[PDB]
RNA sequence: CCGGACGGUGGCCAUGGAAGUCGGAAUCCGCUAAGGAGUGUGUAACAACUCACCGGCGGAGUAACUAUGACUCUCGCCUCGUCAUCUAAUUAAGUCAAGCGUUCAUAGCGACAUUGAUUGUUCACCCACUGAACUUAGUACGAGAGGAACAGUUC
C-alpha cells in the first residue's frame, strides 16, 4: 500500500481495493458491523486473510458483524450462526432468523442437493453425487459437511 | 562556599547606603526573563545607575527610613512579591517604566504558569506530516489534514488572561513555534519624595 | 529519648462535626458519613473548637511519635472524602489485544469484569467495593473512574483492578497491558 | 508421539519393549526394526520402556540395506499383536509387530506400508495415513 | 517543595573528533543576590537533563625437508593404549574493590589480601527418554533473527 498510497482510487486495481474497503470498515468503532460480500475478486490467500480479520477483532472487541457470503469456507470460519435466504431470484425473497451453525447449514445445503461428505486426508469437503447409497445414507442423517466433531 | 558571612548586617549595612544615595528606588520582578535577557536589561539600567540585594534583607526600607524622615509601616501594603529587586536610580519614575516596560525580552510560554494575555493560534499549515494531529484536537484547537500536511482550521483562543495554561498547551504550542509575551524586569513599584505609586 | 509532647491539628470546615469516643472517630458531612477505629495507637484528641480538634502524644519514642502524624492524615482524609470526597482515574492500556471492561451483577454482586486480556482465555472480575461508584468515562477512551468518600475504599478498589491485569511469562517491560491508575483526585470541581 | 504428531493418545497396552524387533512395513529397504527407545515413555527403576501402536520409537535396522544398516534412526509402531483395548469396547489384534522408518517430523522415508495399519497410528501420523491401504 | 544556574569562552595543550563532564596540569577574571575553566546523566562531537549555590516559599650426535635414524661415537606400568571391527551405545559459602565485562567496579563476574551398553565397581563414559503435547500462536515483542503466557484439552 506504500507504493498505492499515492495512486488515486480511479487508477486503482480490483482485488487491492477490496482488502482496502475491508479493512476501512473495521478502521472505526462501531456496535455493529456490516459487511457484504468481501470475497470479491479475491483469490485463495487474500480471502482468508479476511476470515481471520473478521473473527478476530470481533471476538476481542466484543462487537457484532454480519457478514455476507457466497464462499463456503469463508462462512464457516467467522461465523456462530446463520440466516439463509430462499425464494427465487429476482422475483421474491424470504429471511430467516439466525439458527446454529449445524442448523443453518443443513438447510442451505439441503437447497443444493450436494454433500460434502468429508474427506479424511484434508479435511475438505467431498462432494456428493445424486442417487447413490453413501449419499442417500447421509440424506436420512441430515449431514451436509463434516468437520472434527461427532456424527456418523 | 562555604560557612563565612553570607554576610548578616554587612550587606544590610551597603543596603542602607544604598536607598539614601539615590533619590528613586523601584520594586521590581524578575521571575520570568531569563538571564541573558534579566543581565542584558540590568546593563542598561547600570551605565545610568545601579541595583541591589535581598530576601527579607530588603524588607528593611525602614531602617532606611529610620535614618531618614520619609516611610516605615506607613506604605500602603508593603509590595513586595516573589522575585523581588531594588533599583536605585538618578532617573525619574517615568521613563525608567518606559525602558524597562516597553524594551522586554522575547521568550515563549510556559506550562502550568498564568498566561498573561490572551493566547491565539493561526489557522494555516502547521507544514507537518501527518501523525498525532489529535493532540492539538485534545487543546481545543481544531486540525484536519489538507493536502496531506496537518492544518489548523481557524483561528480560536486557546487561552485567555488570567487562566492557567496546561502542560499540554504549551508543549504542543512550542512544536507550532508560536510563542508571544514580553519578558523583563515587571515594576511592582515605585517610591520617589514622599509619595508611592503602583502599577 | 522520649519526647514530653508532640502535638498535630486537625483543622475542621463549615459542613462537618466529627465526634470521638474511645478512639473511635465519626466524621459526618455532606457527602455522608465515614467512621474508623483508632484503637490501635494510643493519641489523645482534644477538642479546642467546632474547626479545631488536637491529637496529642505524652512521653512518646521515635516510632510512637511516628505513629502520630498518620493519624493526623488518617482523621483528614476522612474529613476531606466527606466534603470534596474522592475520585480515582484508570486508564486501559494494551497494544493489540482490546481490553473490554464491564460491570456485572450476581446476587446484589457488582463486579468489574475484564475480557479478553492480552486475549486471556479467562475473564476476570473484580467486586466493587461499597462506598464506591464506576463510570465508564464518556468522551474518553478506556477510561474508568472509582469515587466515593472513602480513599481508602476507592484506592484498594482500584488497585483490585489493576492488579487482576497483571502479566505472566513475558517481559513486563515489553507487555505493558494493563489497566492503571492514572489521576488521583477529588469529586467537587474548581477543587 | 511428539513432534509432528497433530492429535493425542488414548492409552493402548503396551506391546514392544526396548529389545523388540518388528518387521518394515515400507518400501525403504529395511527389512525389520529393532527398538531402542520410546519416546515420550517415562521412568520406573527396572522398567523396559516399551512402545504401541502408533509410538514412535527410535530404532536400528538388523536386516536390511546397508546403507540403512549400523546407525539409529526414528521409526512408528503400525501394527501390534499384544491385543489392547479401544473405547468401543473392542480387544484386537494384529498378526505381526511392524513400524515404518520415519524422521523426527514424522514424515515416512519410503512410500509404501505393506499390509494394513491400526487406526489409531493412521489417525496420529498423517504422512502415514497417506501410505497406508487397508486401516485397521 | 519550587525560580533563578549567567558573560570573558567552546580556558590551555594534548586535538582523529573532546566546547565543563574519557585525558595531562592549571582554578582565574567579570557578573551580580548566587552562579565550579565544572558535581553526576554526556548525541561522535554543543546541546538537552541535572547539582553546588543564590534565592520564592648405557648416553649423545647425524637431517642436499619436519620427524625418524642406514651410519659414527662411549661404558603392558601409564591404559579405559591408538585403528579398525561387532553395537542405537562397548573399562567386554564471605567481606575490601584493583580488575574483567568494548561505555560502566557489583547486571553477570571478580586479583590481591582477609573472616540399556562397558566395567565388581562407587565413579566415570556414551546410547535413548522425558513434565510433556495440543490449540493460545507463528501472534503479542522484534529491522529480522526468533519467539511467549494466563484460559481450555489429552496424556
Amino acid at each position: 500500500i506504500d507504493d498505492i498510497i499515492d495512486q488515486e482510487v480511479q487508477h486503482l486495481s480490483g482485488g487491492e481495493l477490496q482488502r482496502v474497503a475491508i479493512v476501512l470498515a473495521l478502521g472505526i468503532p462501531a456496535d455493529i458491523y456490516l459487511i457484504d460480500e468481501p470475497s470479491a475478486y479475491l483469490d485463495s490467500e487474500q480471502r482468508i486473510i479476511c476470515s481471520k480479520v473478521i473473527r478476530r477483532f470481533i471476538l476481542h472487541n466484543k462487537k457484532t458483524a454480519f457478514i455476507v457470503e457466497h464462499d463456503f469456507i469463508m462462512a464457516t470460519y467467522l461465523a456462530d450462526k446463520v440466516i439463509v435466504f430462499e425464494g427465487i431470484p429476482s422475483k421474491n425473497a424470504h429471511a430467516r432468523a439466525p439458527e446454529s451453525l449445524l442448523t443453518g447449514c443443513n438447510r442451505f445445503l439441503k437447497n443444493l442437493n450436494v454433500t460434502f461428505r468429508r474427506d479424511p486426508n484434508s479435511f475438505r469437503p467431498r462432494i456428493n453425487k445424486l442417487d447413490s447409497q453413501m449419499d442417500k445414507e447421509q440424506k436420512s442423517s441430515g449431514n451436509y459437511f463434516f468437520l472434527d466433531n461427532t456424527g456418523i | 562556599m562555604g560557612g563565612i558571612r553570607e554576610k548578616k548586617a554587612e550587606y544590610f549595612a551597603k543596603l542602607r547606603e544604598y536607598l539614601e544615595e539615590y533619590k528613586s528606588l523601584f520594586v521590581v520582578g524578575v521571575d520570568n526573563v531569563s538571564s541573558q535577557q534579566m543581565h542584558e536589561v540590568r546593563k542598561e539600567l547600570r551605565g545610568r545607575a545601579v541595583v541591589l540585594m535581598g530576601k527579607n534583607t530588603m524588607v528593611r526600607r525602614a531602617i532606611r527610613g529610620f535614618l531618614s524622615d520619609l516611610p516605615d509601616f506607613e506604605k500602603l501594603l508593603p509590595f513586595v512579591k516573589g522575585n523581588v529587586g531594588f533599583v536605585f536610580t538618578n532617573e525619574p519614575l517615568t521613563e525608567i517604566k518606559n525602558v524597562i516596560v516597553s524594551n522586554r525580552v522575547a521568550a515563549p510560554a510556559r506550562a502550568g504558569a498564568v498566561a498573561p494575555e490572551d493566547i491565539w493560534v493561526r489557522a494555516v499549515n502547521t507544514g507537518m506530516e501527518p501523525g498525532k494531529t489529535s493532540f492539538f484536537q485534545a487543546l481545543g484547537v481544531p486540525t484536519k489534514i489538507a493536502r496531506g500536511t496537518i492544518e489548523i482550521v481557524s483561528d480560536v483562543k486557546v487561552v485567555d488572561a488570567g487562566n492557567k495554561v496546561g502542560q499540554s498547551e504549551a508543549s504542543l504550542l512550542n512544536l507550532l513555534n508560536i510563542s508571544p509575551f514580553t519578558f523583563g524586569l515587571t515594576v511592582v513599584q515605585v517610591y520617589d519624595n514622599g509619595q508611592v505609586f503602583p502599577s | 529519648m522520649k519526647y514530653i509532647q508532640t502535638e498535630q491539628q486537625i483543622e475542621v470546615p463549615e459542613g462537618v462535626t466529627v465526634s470521638i469516643k474511645s478512639r473511635i472517630v465519626k466524621v459526618v458531612g455532606p457527602r455522608g458519613t465515614l467512621t474508623k477505629n483508632l484503637k490501635h495507637i494510643d493519641v489523645t484528641f482534644t477538642k479546642v473548637n467546632n474547626q479545631l480538634i488536637k491529637v496529642a502524644v505524652h512521653n512518646g519514642g521515635r516510632k510512637h511519635v511516628a505513629a502520630l502524624r498518620t493519624v493526623k492524615s488518617l482523621v483528614d482524609n476522612m474529613i476531606t472524602g466527606v466534603t470534596k470526597g474522592y475520585k480515582y482515574k484508570m486508564r486501559y492500556v494494551y497494544a493489540h489485544f482490546p481490553i473490554n471492561v464491564n460491570i456485572v451483577e450476581k446476587d446484589g454482586a457488582k463486579f468489574i469484569e475484564v475480557r479478553n486480556f492480552l486475549g486471556d482465555k479467562k475473564i476476570r472480575n473484580v467486586p466493587v467495593r461499597d462506598g464506591v461508584t464506576i463510570e465508564f468515562s464518556t468522551n474518553v477512551k478506556d477510561e474508568i473512574v472509582l469515587s466515593g468518600n472513602s480513599v481508602e475504599d476507592v484506592s484498594q478498589n482500584a488497585a483490585d483492578l489493576q492488579q487482576i491485569c497483571r502479566v505472566r511469562n513475558k517481559d513486563i517491560r515489553k507487555f505493558l497491558d494493563g489497566i492503571y491508575v492514572s489521576h488521583k483526585g477529588f469529586i467537587t470541581e474548581d477543587l | 508421539s511428539g513432534n509432528g504428531a497433530q492429535g493425542t493418545k488414548f492409552r493402548i497396552s503396551l506391546g514392544l519393549p526396548v529389545g523388540a524387533i518388528m518387521n518394515c512395513a515400507d518400501n525403504s529397504g529395511a527389512r525389520n526394526l529393532y527398538i531402542i527407545a520410546v519416546k515420550g515413555s517415562g521412568s520406573r527403576l527396572n522398567r523396559l520402556p516399551a512402545a504401541s501402536l502408533g509410538d514412535m520409537v527410535m530404532a536400528t535396522v538388523k536386516k536390511g540395506k546397508p546403507e540403512l544398516r549400523k546407525k539409529v534412526m526414528p521409526a512408528i509402531v503400525v501394527r501390534q499383536a499384544k491385543s489392547w483395548r479401544r473405547r468401543d469396547g473392542v480387544f484386537l489384534y494384529f498378526e505381526d509387530n511392524a513400524g515404518v522408518i520415519a524422521n523426527p517430523k514424522g514424515e515416512m522415508k519410503g512410500s509404501a506400508i505393506t499390509g494394513p495399519v491400526g487406526k489409531e497410528c493412521a489417525d496420529l501420523w498423517p504422512r502415514v495415513a497417506s501410505n497406508s491401504g487397508v486401516v485397521v
